[PDB]
């Protein structure tokens, strides 16, 4: 199962 | 034994080819469960095995919104990274992420991974201690500082450590019957001569699964590796996996070699003589 | 930008028996970036139904696919993997040996 984020932005 | 689950990202820029491409795929040890392809016809996280079908609809909506949301971060960080780098608008060029989680024989936590790299190389990584970050260069400084102030590390160690290893658990759960299992290489050895001087002895794994093989040649039981090749592990298409290591060895001495088989599959260490 | 050039791999997925249905195998490897090309020939000639597995990578960054297509294997038949890349300044041919 798949990280629930947020996706910090490089 | 050991298992593991990793999630592999890769996005790709094609100026004036259109808006990025976006590829995840997900894998149990050695076995893909899931895809995920922007360019594709069902815009959802796909099952790629069959223990996965098992799972609702609450999660292929959730993992398909996820998924989504990690390709339009890497389409913003694409542009930042031209920026960063002070590159052209006219070249292609790659994003990678990796995570995942291992866990040992006893299912526990063993480590997790958080791995960032941009046109080939290392870019950021989360350290082993998952509390801290390495930066490849300079301009991953930048982001480094950023992840920090952001607590990054935190929210990426509680999955890796919780969410990560239950989840690989439940797969290896309901995908008892092929995850657990272990397929013992069927073993062989062939000869070849193309002179009176010399021949070529090649020591033959196949339909193994899990992938993990060791395979040595041996001289009168000492280790041998000069004059030895060893191919690189390969998929046969149906699960299992291939691998071979070959000597070229004196004319009448193939009887002073041996190879050895080392696989979870196996009881034993295996040893192979010429016939 | 790090640029790798791909390893080939041509085989069978089971051991090469003439006249019984098989699959012939093309994996390519240790590759960056990902873009490249990749067909099986018969007897010189492209073969039209090929499929292959999704995009992955390896610890090293470097990119790995597997390009397949079912066959029946023959005496007289020859099998090649044909790949291009931009390492590559022309196109690698691989003959398919059945016996690597
Ligand atoms: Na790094």
């Amino acid at each position: 199962r798949t990280y629930s984020g947020p996706m910090n932005k490089v | 034994g050991s298992h593991s689950m990793r999630y592999f990202f890769t996005s790709v820029s094609r100026p004036g080819r259109g808006e990025p491409r976006f590829i995840a795929v997900g894998y149990v040890d050695d076995t893909q469960f899931v895809r995920f392809d922007s360019d594709a016809a069902s815009q959802r996280m796909e099952p790629r095995a069959p223990w996965i079908e098992q799972e609702g609809p609450e999660y292929w909506d959730g993992e398909t919104r996820k998924v989504k949301a990690h390709s339009q971060t890497h389409r913003v960080d694409l542009g930042t990274l031209r920026g960063y780098y002070n590159q052209s608008e006219a070249g292609s060029h790659t994003v990678q992420r990796m995570y995942g989680c291992d866990v040992g024989s006893d299912w526990r936590f063993l480590r997790g991974y958080h791995q960032y790299a941009y046109d080939g190389k290392d870019y950021i990584a989360l350290k082993e201690d998952l509390r801290s970050w390495t930066a490849a260069d300079m301009a991953a400084q930048t982001t480094k500082h950023k992840w920090e102030a952001a607590h990054v590390a935190e929210q990426l160690r509680a999955y890796l450590e919780g969410t990560c290893v239950e989840w690989l658990r439940r797969y290896l759960e309901n995908g008892k019957e092929t995850l657990q299992r272990t397929d013992a290489p069927k073993t062989h050895m062939t000869h070849h001569a193309v002179s009176d001087h010399e021949a070529t002895l090649r020591c033959w794994a196949l339909s193994f699964y899990p992938a993990e093989i060791t395979l040595t040649w041996q001289r009168d039981g000492e280790d041998q590796t000069q004059d030895t090749e060893l191919v690189e592990t390969r998929p046969a298409g149906d699960g299992t996996f291939q691998k071979w290591a070959a000597v070229v060895v004196p004319s009448g001495q193939e009887q002073r070699y041996t190879c050895h088989v080392q696989h979870e599959g196996l009881p034993k260490p295996l040893t192979l003589r010429w016939e | 930008m790090i640029q790798r050039t791909p390893k080939i791999q041509v085989y069978s997925r089971h051991p090469a028996e003439n006249g019984k249905s098989n699959f012939l195998n093309c994996y390519v490897s240790g590759f960056h970036p990902s873009d490249i090309e990749v067909d099986l020939l018969k007897n010189g000639e492209r073969i039209e139904k090929v499929e292959h597995s999704d995009l992955s990578f390896s610890k090293d960054w470097s990119f790995y696919l597997l390009y397949y297509t079912e066959f029946t294997p023959t005496e007289k038949d020859e099998y090649a993997c044909r790949v291009n890349h931009v390492t590559l300044s022309q196109p690698k041919i691989v003959k398919w040996d059945r016996d690597m």
